[PDB]
């Protein structure tokens, strides 16, 4: 039931992405055989050729997976009737949604390795600079872990991080469903979390202009932001080094 | 009706009472008990339903 | 060949269209009989949507379109199409209509269906319907107060069947929204404790209004208003003699006081001790009556 012509983007691309999603769901349900059968049904895995269409489809699947909570997760549990004001474990639900996002990313990478498509991952065009899509998935996982630790910082130092979250939301002009939250939406599309750092900084000079002598927060705020930023750099570096 | 014996008019007064009659009577009373059970339950349900409906398509409900 | 029943007479204009005529018929042949139904399309769409109620939201556009085309919707719902509306407002209108139809079961079954299978907008829909339910409670109670104040004061002695029908509609609304809230708390696996507390508060409010509507409807139907001692409105039921009874118990109280003196604690009526467990809150409630302030019988119904 193949669809004719590859081209940059059309309904055939959507069909290919749906097939990739079905094979990935099979892999999550622990079926290497059906996933590999679907993979062979679209592209031969005996080819070592660079396939920009294949890499682009894989990258888009990864983008959708990281920006949307996966199927059959506790996020669907309150999406189906539980939310009127929410229950007492919403932060835990968000944390475990991030956990399942990491698990699904791992399952997808393992699926690609099993079906031999991870080896076929060559490149894609981003911002005018060429990136290997294996590296792209690695960065997806790195910034997913960054979102996880970002939720951790959100829990530990709430007022400043939430102020930065809302400021970045304002600068991002992305809508929030009432079932979701501001932090949840920000943590879903992990592609644009960078806004939070300069939002923090702007708030920093805003406060420090006002701060006068005999102030301990005068240094405490800087201590906090220093630790937090160092920690995200730390976790990204260690994930990259470990998973190279 | 206590165990005060009535004046017999036929020998049909002492007629019948066999074990077959007992079995038939017990089966019949079981069956009629079940049927009247269902009928009375439906009657009470219909009574309550009609009482709660009031004037939704009805007239003269006063 | 028959037509449907309306939630409130007279029947709508849909009754006057052939689309409402649902009828089965049989054609004779030289080989047998063939039986068919006519204008069952409306109920076919309705039952298909209900069985898809676990994913009802996505089928609301097409299903609502089919219901509008068949004329199943009330005449007022035909002016708005599912293409120009969204499934959520279509569902809210359908739920409203089910409320005026005195059909709480459809809402309960639909929400139970939504509780299963993945459907992200179900939580939003239930939220919107719950605030809608509470504001509908508020408007219904206000309207009921407006209807009943003229009877409490005494301006209207006999209402019309239309006012009686509106009161019955309000009572049925109270019952249906009770059922809706109680279902909601039944399949509510997760809410804040404050949310549960205030939801129980509002359900208790619904109970108070439901019983109050029942009793006031009973007085209106029996003609016990304005008040039962009003000899002008007593032509079918036992009238009341307030003076005889109140004076008799005043004399009973005085007799009990004179017998008790200072060697007995019994110097108050049994109803007096009864209201005492509830405290003087009832005394303040009834401290607007003649022949004693908060003394049984209180003068105001």
């Amino acid at each position: 039931a193949v669809v004719k012509d590859s081209r940059p983007d059309q309904i055939a691309h959507d069909d290919k992405t749906k097939h990739l999603k079905a094979a990935f769901l099979r892999y999550c349900r622990k079926d290497i055989l059906g996933a590999q059968s679907m993979v062979d049904s679209l592209f031969s895995d005996s080819d070592m050729e660079p396939d920009d269409e294949l890499d682009l489809a894989v990258n888009q699947i990864s983008v959708d997976l990281i920006d949307d909570y996966p199927a059959s997760d506790p996020r669907w549990a309150e999406s189906v009737p539980e939310e009127a004001a929410g229950f007492s474990n919403t932060s835990l639900i968000l944390l475990h949604q991030l956990e399942d996002k990491m698990k699904a990313h791992s399952f997808f990478v393992d699926f690609l390795h099993q079906v031999g498509l991870f080896s076929r991952l060559s490149t894609c065009q981003t911002k005018g600079m060429l990136v290997a899509t294996r590296l792209l998935l690695s960065e997806h996982a790195e910034k997913l872990s960054a979102a996880i630790v970002l939720k951790n910082h959100h829990a530990k130092l709430p007022v400043l991080v939430n102020s930065a979250i809302q400021l970045a939301l304002d600068k991002r002009m992305c809508t929030v469903p009432q079932n979701l939250t501001a932090a949840d939406v920000y943590f879903r599309e992990v592609s644009q979390m960078e806004i939070i750092f300069e939002c923090l900084v702007d708030k920093e000079e805003a406060d420090l202009e006002s701060t006068s002598i005999d102030s301990v927060e005068w240094a405490n705020i800087v201590v906090n932001v220093n630790t937090i930023l160092k920690d995200m750099l730390h976790v990204a570096c260690q994930y990259r080094q470990s998973k190279n | 009706m206590e165990q005060s014996q009535h004046n017999v008019r036929l020998n049909l007064s002492t007629l019948y009472g066999s074990v077959t009659a007992s079995s038939v009577v017990c089966q019949a009373i079981y069956k009629i008990s079940a049927t009247r059970f269902l009928i009375c339950r439906d009657l009470l349900i219909l009574q309550h339903l009609l009482l709660r409906l009031g004037d939704m398509a009805l007239v003269g409900a006063g | 060949l028959s037509r449907g029943i309306p939630p409130s007479y007279p029947p709508p204009e849909q009754f006057y269209y052939p689309s409402t005529y649902n009828f089965d018929a049989t054609c004779l042949l030289n080989s047998g009989l063939i039986h068919f139904a006519c204008t069952g399309f409306q109920k076919e769409t309705l039952h298909f949507l209900k069985k898809s109620g676990s994913s009802l939201n996505e089928a609301i556009p097409d299903g609502y379109n089919r219901c509008l085309a068949a004329g199943l919707l009330a005449p007022k719902f035909t002016d708005v199409q599912a293409s120009s509306l969204s499934q959520e407002e279509q569902l809210q209108a359908i739920l409203a209509a089910a409320v005026e139809t005195s059909s709480l079961g459809l809402l309960t079954s639909c929400i139970k269906r939504w509780t299963a299978e993945e459907q992200p907008r179900s939580a939003a829909n239930l939220r919107f319907v719950l605030e809608w339910t509470w504001k509908k409670v508020t408007l219904t109670k206000q309207e009921f107060d407006r209807l009943c104040f003229r009877l409490f004061d005494g301006s209207c002695n006999f209402i019309d069947p239309h006012t009686l029908q509106s009161l019955q509609q309000c009572h049925l609304y109270f019952s249906n929204l009770t059922a809706v809230l109680n279902c909601f708390i039944a399949q509510a696996k997760e809410v804040t404790q404050q949310g549960a507390v205030d939801l129980t508060n509002k359900q208790s409010v619904t109970r108070l209004l439901t019983l109050y509507a029942s009793v006031v409807l009973w007085f209106c139907r029996s003609g016990m208003l304005p008040d039962s001692s009003d000899e002008t409105v007593q032509l079918t039921r036992p009238f009341y003699n307030y003076q005889v009874i109140q004076q008799y118990y005043s004399d009973q109280r005085k007799k009990l006081e004179r017998l008790a003196r200072g060697k007995w604690d019994t110097s108050s009526l049994m109803i007096d001790g009864l209201i005492n467990q509830f405290g003087d809150r009832i005394q303040q409630l009834w401290s607007r009556d003649d022949n004693g302030t908060g003394k049984y019988p209180p003068a105001n119904l």
